[PDB]
């Protein structure tokens, strides 16, 4: 997530363009999630044609 | 005179920056240079930079 990126998460898994100057918040940090019980909800879309 | 296959360095993950290059990056192809000077060696990693 920032300009200049060409790795197939920042297009292919999600499209977010490096061209942005305004204000994008992507943290990392599991704290209130914490779901041991396979956390597999959240998908990934790794095929990306 | 190989394929190139810039199918790299977006790959993976890690890696370095580049800062060496023209316009319009993403797999670069279009132009395909003239020489490929590899050079390999193993470092510290923390230096990185140096
Ligand atoms: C680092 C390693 O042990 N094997 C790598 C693999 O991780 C990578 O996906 C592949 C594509 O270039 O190249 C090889």
């Amino acid at each position: 997530i920032a300009p200049g990126q060409t790795g197939k998460i920042a297009d292919y898994n999600y499209k977010l363009p490096d061209d942005f100057t305004g204000c994008v918040i992507a943290w990392n940090s599991n704290n209130l999630d914490s779901k041991v019980g396979g956390n597999y909800n959240y998908l990934y879309r790794l095929f990306r044609k | 005179n190989c394929v190139a296959d810039y199918s790299v360095l977006y790959n993976s993950a890690s890696f370095s920056t580049f800062k060496c290059y023209g316009v319009s990056p993403t797999k670069l192809n279009d132009l395909c240079f003239t020489n490929v000077y590899a050079d390999s060696f193993v470092i510290r990693g923390d230096e990185v930079r140096q």
